[PDB]
């Protein structure tokens, strides 16, 4: 018995469709799966349980599965993608009876990302706590393409790429921020390491 | 092979 | 409704005297379950008689076979006694080595 | 459903703990999973019947014991730091896996290494403002151990989700070091007359999942106990 | 040449004193190769055939507690079916039920059964399909309805279609020397004076396997229906079968007289006759 999750990490783009893929191997005739969803939260979520014998392919909201028996294939599709659907994604295949394991893959974790063809990247200086010895550099309005990179410094912490949504103003963006108690540490310094647009502001 | 347990509850009549 | 036994009483192998058989008494076609099963040689019951699984045919009705090895002479006289609940007293079915 | 008892675990090295499941929907099948980066859900043990345990694919380290049909413990004997881990126990049906809660659990070396998070918040870039007609507030919750740790954003004593990112994972401050202090950031953004409001009061708060009352603490430096640690600005007219 | 595996279970409520019994036994065609009995001092299943023997003992645990499970399952079914027929604790009840496989041509299942009855009446059945059930009244639609919410029907299908299917295979390769061997009836005609001017001609089938068999009389071609005396099919105790067939002949006529036999372990179907 063995379930493979291919995917470690997916991204998409807000209102396109990504699909989930799933292998399994089994030496039972009848068997059932799973798709589990583990949102930010860390609970596990149900999403659906297929039987061997089930030819009955369905569609729920932004969902659809497909379960091909031949291919031994049990792939999750996501359309219209929406924010809400970054989580990790679980898929399991058990046997019937009490005495059988009910076994995971690794998962896959998708991130779903907004569509931003006109991005104002720019690299701003937050105002120093009076509660802190660090200095605040946040990395905003990027693409959705760019990928950011770990600092060189080890005492420079640079977090990944994370998507904001101001409902009312309706507007979706990226940001990454970066900080270090390092006296050579610097806005115009701190993404370095990454590949960043030509174009991005760098204020004083 | 007589039919075996279900992992839930084996449902009564 | 109840459904009163069938009874057929016979040897395993075509019988001869002085030679090792198998009396048995087949028991089928009944409802409900609960039977009782006696063999006789000349009217005094056989200790230790041997029977079948518990098991039913297609329409529910429950059939058991009860048997003893027996070595059968001209003399002595063999019979199944029958009781069921569908009985008002036992049934008894003699053998005849013909059938 | 499954009960799985406790959410958040702080375990020293050598100490030992059991992990409770109860289930009443009178199942015959109870399993102990493990979760791990890259590794997925991992079988430790299962339980056919009540009488009945058998071996996972990761079984080493553990022992179960299945008395009753409701209950599934899972017995942790001198835990090992590679048993830092998310547990979870299931007790499928004819329909779902029934999954509990899970229990966050992390094995120390020392308690020494228990720390509960600085915050602060860093006030939004007049540059930002000028520039997008936006502020975007930053807080750092910073020095965390264990990696047990919520944090929510509260605009006018109510807790906001719009305009808000926290990092879905924390940052290991040293990532060659085990015992690691980590790091968690988070971004509210908001529009230039909304900050410019002195009346708008932004906190952000981090509720930290440590130590007990029942745990012993033999240094100097505060009892590294649950607790929240916050952070806070007022918007401002300049 | 097409096969079969059958279980029945017999589950039996007691008025008097006592915990009901729970009787299962299992088929492969008509050959019996298990058993188990919750009335026994240590209830255990046991093998009922030799080729079962072969099987280590996480074979017969795992079958000891399918069927002790089972057991406690039906006191339940006992005490819920006589409140839905509103019985009391009065009487002895029967629930009943017979399931299995028979193998198709390309190996795969042909047609997978599920019957249950109560007091010797039909109660439920599970479809061809094995998806849906039929309830030969309303309260087995109370059965029907419990088991539709809890999909019973998925659970009874994985079953059919998969394990029962590929155990039957496995005790029809391991058994294969009685279980693929069809045993052919070992027949004469006997005869027994009845008169000075009539005899009875009885034609006789023993040590038969599979159980059906057809035995006939005719009198110059002609079938003899009404004046034959046919007994059922018997088990003989050795898993074979026996069967008769009488006539009441004038004296004389007796060559006039054929017994016609037909059984699968017989090349050509036999035409008897006495041999004085
Ligand atoms: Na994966
Ligand atoms: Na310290
Ligand atoms: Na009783």
């Amino acid at each position: 018995q063995k379930v493979t999750q291919a995917q470690t990490e997916i991204s998409v783009v807000e209102k396109e469709d990504v699909t989930l893929d799933c292998v399994y191997e089994t030496r039972d005739t009848t068997y059932y799966l799973f798709w589990y969803k583990q949102p930010p939260s860390g609970e596990l979520v149900f999403l659906i349980r297929r039987n061997s014998f089930d030819e009955q392919n369905e569609i729920s909201g932004r969902y659809s599965w497909n379960f091909q028996k031949s291919t031994s294939s049990f792939n999750f599709t996501i359309t219209a993608s929406q924010v809400v659907d970054s989580a990790v994604y679980f898929c399991a295949l058990s046997g019937f009876y009490n005495t059988d394991k009910l076994i995971f893959g690794t998962g896959t974790r998708l991130q779903v990302f907004p569509n931003i063809q006109n991005p104002d990247p720019a690299v701003y200086q937050l105002r120093d706590s009076k509660s802190s010895d660090k200095s605040v550099c946040l990395f905003t309005d990027f693409d959705s393409q760019t990928n950011v990179s770990q600092s060189k410094d080890s005492d420079v912490y640079i977090t990944d790429k994370c998507v904001l949504d101001m409902r009312s103003m309706d507007f979706k963006s990226n940001s990454a921020v970066a900080w270090s108690n390092k006296s050579d540490f610097a806005c115009a310094n701190a993404f370095n390491n990454s590949i960043i647009p030509q174009d991005t502001f760098f204020p004083s | 092979l007589p039919e075996p347990l279900p992992q839930g509850q084996l449902t009564a009549y | 409704i109840q459904r009163t036994p069938k009874i057929q009483v016979y040897s395993r192998h075509p019988a001869e005297n002085g030679k090792s058989n198998f009396l048995n008494c087949y028991v089928s076609g009944f409802h409900p379950s609960d039977i009782e099963v006696d063999l006789l040689k000349n009217g005094e019951r056989i200790e230790k008689v041997e029977h079948s699984d518990l098991s039913f045919s297609k329409d529910w009705s429950f059939y058991l076979l009860y048997y003893t090895e027996f070595t059968p002479t001209e003399k002595d006289e063999y019979a199944c006694r029958v009781n069921h609940v569908t009985l008002s007293q036992p049934k008894i079915v003699k053998w005849d080595r013909d059938m | 459903g499954v009960t799985q008892t406790p959410k958040f675990q702080v375990l020293k090295t050598g100490q030992s703990m059991t992990l409770q499941c109860a289930q009443d929907m009178n199942h015959n099948s109870m399993y102990w999973y493990r979760q791990d980066p890259g590794m997925g859900l991992r079988l430790i043990y299962y339980s056919a019947s009540e009488g009945t345990t058998d071996k996972g694919e990761v079984p080493n380290g553990y022992n179960v014991s299945r008395l009753n049909k409701r209950e599934f413990s899972l017995r942790l004997e001198s835990a090992a730091p590679s048993q830092t881990s998310v547990y979870f126990c299931a007790s499928p049906g004819e329909t779902e896996a029934f999954f509990g809660q899970g229990t966050r659990l992390t094995v120390t070396e020392d308690l020494k290494n228990v720390f509960p998070p600085e915050v602060a918040v860093f006030e939004p870039s007049e540059a930002e403002i000028s520039h997008t007609q936006k502020a975007t507030l930053v807080c750092l919750a910073t020095g965390f151990y264990p990696d047990h740790v919520e944090l929510s954003w509260w605009v006018n004593g109510k807790e906001v989700h719009s305009g808000v990112c926290t990092d879905p994972q924390p940052l290991k401050e040293q990532p060659a070091l085990n015992d690691s202090r980590y790091a968690l950031s988070s971004r509210l953004r908001v529009s230039a007359t909304f900050w410019q409001n002195p009346r708008n009061h932004f906190r952000c708060q981090v509720q930290f999942y440590g130590l007990s009352e029942n745990d012993e603490w033999t240094q100097d430096r505060a009892k590294p106990v649950t607790q929240i640690v916050s952070a806070e600005a007022w918007g401002r007219a300049d | 040449g097409s096969h079969s595996m059958r279980y029945f279970y017999t589950a039996m409520s007691r008025p008097g004193r006592g915990e009901p019994r729970f009787i299962a036994v299992g088929y492969v065609d008509d050959t019996q190769f298990v058993r188990f009995d919750s009335d026994a001092a240590s209830p255990r299943t046991e093998p009922r055939a030799p080729w079962i023997e072969q099987e280590g003992p996480e074979y017969w645990d795992r079958n000891t507690q399918i069927f002790k499970t089972n057991t406690q399952t039906y006191r339940e079914s006992l005490r819920n079916l006589r409140g839905y027929y509103n019985q009391s604790e009065a009487g002895s009840h029967i629930i009943q039920r017979m399931y299995g496989c028979d193998l198709g041509p390309d190996g795969r299942l042909l047609r997978g059964h599920d019957q249950s009855a109560y007091d010797g009446k039909d109660y439920i059945a599970l479809n061809e399909d094995l998806s849906s059930w039929t309830a030969a009244d309303t309260a087995a639609q109370i059965t029907q309805r419990k088991w539709e919410a809890a999909r019973v029907a998925e659970q009874r299908r994985a079953y059919l279609e998969g394990l029962c299917v590929e155990w039957l295979r496995r005790y029809l390769e391991n058994g294969k020397e009685t279980l693929q061997r069809a045993d052919p009836p070992k027949t004469h005609v006997t005869h027994h004076p009845v008169s000075d001017h009539e005899a009875t001609l009885r034609c006789w089938a023993l040590g038969f396997y599979p159980a059906e068999i057809t035995l006939t009389w005719q009198r110059d071609g002609e079938d003899q229906t009404q004046d034959t005396e046919l007994v059922e099919t018997r088990p003989a105790g050795d898993r074979t079968f026996q069967k008769w067939a009488a006539v009441v002949v004038p004296s004389g006529e007796e060559q006039r007289y054929t017994c016609h036999v037909q059984h699968e372990g017989l090349p050509k179907p036999l035409t008897l006759r006495w041999e004085p």
